[PDB]
């Protein structure tokens, strides 16, 4: 159905670490993918262009962005504040595995992140909706410099978004 | 813990 391309570079202080891209299912789900999408550009009012990261732990998980508001936890979607669900046919195979965050039912705000392994327990709760088929080792290598005090290489932010249209 | 949520991460 001719999937959309999205993708955003990471900085490590002021400095560029690399381009990390991922390669959404809008054939399964032509709704959730364009949120995706608009965060990028990060137009509507929000997006991943707040060059800021949350947290980074070495084996398990990888993002941050958006939000960006409310004491750097703002966030609204293309569809409101909240927005429900779609289903999950797909699951989690392991690492390299796009997922979506929830804070209930029916609210998938629009953040989202990276599941560097098996994230087996949030299979059912997370909304799969793409793959990273390009970038993992860039992640690796952003992971190698995380903790789980939630400090990461310094200060990492999000040098620029993507959005290939 | 390790869970993605979004509003008061915990432990």
């Amino acid at each position: 159905m001719v999937n959309p391309t999205v993708f955003f570079d990471i900085a490590v202080d002021g400095e560029p670490l690399g381009r990390v891209s991922f390669e959404l299912f809008a054939d399964k789900v032509p709704k959730t993918a364009e949120n995706f999408r608009a965060l990028s550009t990060g137009e509507k009012g929000f997006g991943y262009k707040g060059s800021c990261f949350h947290r980074i732990i070495p084996g398990f998980m990888c993002q941050g962005g958006d939000f960006t508001r409310h004491n750097g936890t703002g966030g609204k979607s293309i569809y409101g504040e909240k927005f429900e669900d779609e289903n999950f046919i797909l699951k989690h195979t392991g690492p390299g595995i796009l997922s979506m965050a929830n804070a209930g039912p029916n609210t998938n705000g629009s953040q989202f992140f990276i599941c560097t392994a098996k994230t087996e327990w949030l299979d059912g709760k997370h909304v799969v909706f793409g793959k990273v088929k390009e970038g993992m080792n860039i992640v690796e290598a952003m992971e190698r410099f995380g903790s789980r005090n939630g400090k990461t290489s310094k200060k990492i932010t999000i040098a620029d978004c993507g959005q290939l249209e | 813990x390790l869970l993605v949520t979004a509003g008061l991460v915990l432990a």
